[PDB]
RNA sequence: GCGGAUUUAGCUCAGUUGGGAGAGCGCCAGACUGAAGAUCUGGAGGUCCUGUGUUCGAUCCACAGAAUUCGCACCA
RNA sequence: GCGGAUUUAGCUCAGUUGGGAGAGCGCCAGACUGAAGAUCUGGAGGUCCUGUGUUCGAUCCACAGAAUUCGCACCA
RNA sequence: AAUCCCCCGUGCCCAUAGCGGCGUGGAACCACCCGUUCCCAUUCCGAACACGGAAGUGAAACGCGCCAGCGCCGAUGGUACUGGGCGGGCGACCGCCUGGGAGAGUAGGUCGGUGCGGGGGAU
RNA sequence: CGCUGACUGGGGCCUGUAGAGCACUGAUAGGGCUAGGGGGCCCACCAGCCUACCAAACCCUGUCAAACUCCGAAGGGUCCC
RNA sequence: GUCGCCUCCUAAAAGGUAACGGAGGCGCCCAAAGGUCCCCUCAGGCGGGACGGAAAUCCGCCGGAGAGCGCAAGGGUAGAA
């Protein structure tokens, strides 16, 4: 009553990683970029990276949210022109 | 400007470890500034196989207090020879080495512009 | 849970009365009959807390 | 490494710990021969020379006093501005018995910390 | 173009059991060589093997030299019969992409080299090319 | 070609904090005896299978491979 | 984890007047032997499971865990 | 007090600012420096953190300049790969027609460029 | 409900196979410099000596990778016009 | 043989897809890897000395962090977890 062994034979499993609402659309207090949950999100957009410059996301309110490294989380706030007075 | 390179102290420690309590109390009451540093492996060639264990002991001493040391402590050593090693600096004895001073030294302690010490200064 | 006489060992604690409790997980591995920590029972709030159960 | 972690020493990040908000980094450079802070507020903000040992001498009271006085009159100089409450500027060091002098400045300044 | 489970998993990291490159000899000009033009997982002995037999015509001065060699493999029979196929080994190469730089047969005048890689085509297997290089073969 | 287990000082075998290794019967020296032998007296001795991996460190914890003994290869 | 059974020397166990810590061996030694064994002599044997409490005094009485063990309790 | 030269706090552009070789600065600046009772302080000493202060010094960190050796940047013409369209070969695959077109590979480029404030330095 | 939809033109922001590349990693070949094992020589506690066989690592000439990538397109995506 | 769930690769570059296709981990745990406030600068290599001749212990230089993070991988990333 137990398993056997020489069958590697392991499938996997599923994800569903994103950069939900990509770069520069109509920002909603919500789920900013993603790939690394408990998260902890920022201030507007994020340009930090691995990489070298930044990203913008011409969407501002509240804030979004991170992913843990990967990205770069928030902080070069950017509310976007659409933030001034009415 | 002979009034560079012209020396003036800097370190110089005076030590000892066994895979051991206390024989480092001997060391307090001999300066001022004790050690206390863990050394290990994970062997038999004296009993230390024990890989996290505290019995390195490193009393440093440079300037100020070296100084009563390098004194009341020079007479008791007989050699004066080989025991130069390059990298302007040696070590004899129970355990004990002192570095030279040459004005090029320090810079090498910066987390910047870190000049790997060049090896005509020092 | 699933009861593990394993070092892994469900408890609570009290708030001095403050009334009832609040969750816990343990394990026996350190510290026996050692548990303590302030909260708030429905008692105002805040007050020393035992864990053991 | 990145620039700020081969190098050694500072804590700059333990400014942008203040960053996030709280108001203008009532930062306080020191360089012993005197004290030297400035007040970067958020937005590609600025500063109004609030308070230098130079500005208005160097005086000879030493640490003390220079301190209790070159904050203190900052503290002054802004609240003609319009600030009112600024979050502080350990700048460096450990919040020594200088740093805590200016900072009194801050404070007895008036200038909310 | 199916290819193999890792590295290091299923099967990677060998000597892949060959008889290593270089032989015949320099020159500085001469150009003499072998290269193909067909794409095939190389086979392996079948490769090793033939290069060799190319030594064992000549023997010395004639860059020898040939710039091939495998590094991953095949597998099929082994355990039920056809279905749920797990995998045994055997038979690692390299892919020999369309053509390229084959062996060398680089030197002064020493044709009695360039018969021998010839020798060496003759061998091999997909077809060959027969050539020169930078000038040709003096 | 599939599943279980085993490959330790000549031989049969023991060891799950793994951290430090034996048991009985061989083999050489000393006694008992005119003599061998049985029998009392001490010692010499091992890749715990080949090659690796986790780990501070394991042969006892784990993954492949050769050699070993046993089961499975049945329905038309 | 619901209940009962106990807690002592290296092993197996006595120990009821609340005041001596005991027996057997088994184990070590002495005597004896050519030696060992068998017999006789002798000796040791200690966290009386831990803590706290009761008491002039605790192996013993009281209070949790504890551990071992047996039976039982099973629709998450 | 609303112009340039300099040093000092210091920001953006994540090496065309790094390495290192030589050099220059101390009136001003800044550090090193001079001491250690009290603030605080080293698991060991006030080396670092630290309070008070002249002389001494530009050696060192440091700031501007020169140096291509290591690095970093990096075109044009160029070849792979290919979105789309259609032909050859049983064959693994080959080719054409139309827009996209890198890395490496020589040129060469680099020894930062630029914000705000403070001290002066230019009646 | 009524121009919002597949699709195209524009504009940002993303993915990073194919390719290519070797400084991350793991191969791997020709070789140079070298110390580990040799190996022959003073007999060799000598740890002094030369050098034709195997090597580790650094250096030059080279090369393979789906679970390698300092590099990087074809293209697809998504919000707006 | 195998069914759950965590990662890689497969997915052709948004997301996402079989295969009894590849390889590898989990049904723990840590009361202090918890919360903050305060300080630290890795592995390694080289050079010099006790007990030390792999392999420490200290002292002086070199360092896109290659160490570091309880556990498998992969992302991260010292500014630092």
């Amino acid at each position: 009553a137990h398993k056997k062994g020489v069958g590697s034979s392991k499938n996997g499993r599923d994800s569903n990683p994103k950069y939900l609402g990509v770069k520069k659309f109509g920002g909603e207090v919500v789920k900013a970029g993603n790939i690394l949950v408990r998260q902890r999100g920022t201030k507007f957009k994020a340009g930090q990276g691995v990489g070298m410059g930044r990203d913008h996301t011409l969407f501002a309110l509240s804030d979004g949210k991170v992913v843990f490294i990967n990205k770069g989380k928030g902080a070069r706030f950017i509310s976007i022109e659409a933030a001034q007075t009415e | 400007f002979h009034e560079m390179r012209e020396p003036r102290i800097e370190k110089v420690v005076v030590h000892m470890g066994i895979g051991h309590a206390n024989a480092e109390d001997i060391l307090g009451e001999i300066t001022g500034q004790m050690p206390v540093r863990t050394k290990a492996k994970r062997t038999v060639g004296e009993f230390d196989i024990r890989e996290g264990d505290p019995i390195g002991a490193k009393v440093t001493l440079r300037d100020e207090m070296a100084e009563e040391f390098l004194q009341t402590a020079l007479p008791l050593a007989e050699l004066a020879t080989s025991q130069f090693d390059d990298t302007g600096n040696f070590s004899f004895g129970l355990d004990v080495t002192v570095n030279l001073v040459r004005p090029g030294y320090r810079v090498a302690k910066r987390d910047k512009a870190s000049r790997s010490i060049p090896t005509k200064h020092r | 849970a699933k009861d593990g006489p394993r070092i892994i060992v469900k408890m609570e604690s009290s708030a001095g009365t403050g009334f009832y409790y609040t969750t816990t997980k343990n394990r026996r591995n350190t510290q026996a009959k050692l548990e303590l920590k302030k909260y708030d029972p429905v008692a105002k709030k805040h007050v020393v807390f035992r864990e053991k159960k | 490494p990145m620039r700020r972690r081969r190098e050694a020493r500072t804590d700059y990040h333990q400014r942008l710990r203040l960053l996030k908000s709280g108001k203008p980094r009532l930062v306080a450079r020191k360089s012993n021969k005197h004290v030297r802070a400035q007040l970067v507020t958020p937005n590609g903000d600025d500063t109004l020379a609030s308070a230098h040992s130079s500005d208005l001498a160097e005086y000879g009271w030493e640490p003390t006093g220079s301190a209790y006085l070159t904050g203190l009159l900052a503290g002054l100089r802004a609240q003609e501005a319009g600030v009112e409450e600024a979050v502080l500027d350990i700048g460096l060091n450990s919040p020594t018995p200088k740093v805590f002098a200016i900072q009194e400045g801050a404070i007895d300044a008036g200038l909310d910390i | 173009s199916i290819k193999p489970t890792r590295r290091e998993y299923i099967s990677g990291i060998p000597g892949k059991g060959i008889a290593q490159f270089k032989m015949g000899n320099n020159t500085y000009p001469a150009q003499v060589e072998n290269v193909v033009e067909k794409p095939v997982q190389i086979r392996h002995n079948a490769l090793e093997a033939a290069r060799n037999a190319a030594n064992r015509f000549v023997q010395n001065s004639g860059k020898f030299r040939i710039r091939k060699f495998p590094f991953h493999v095949i597998r099929e029979q082994d355990g039920d019969g056809m279905r749920a196929p797990f995998g045994k080994s055997v038979g690692t190469a390299a892919r020999s992409h369309g053509a390229n730089h084959d062996f060398i047969a680089w030197v002064n005048p020493d044709p009695a080299v360039e018969f021998a890689w010839r020798r060496a085509y003759m061998k091999v297997t997909p077809t060959v090319n027969i050539d020169s290089s930078p000038a040709g073969n003096a």
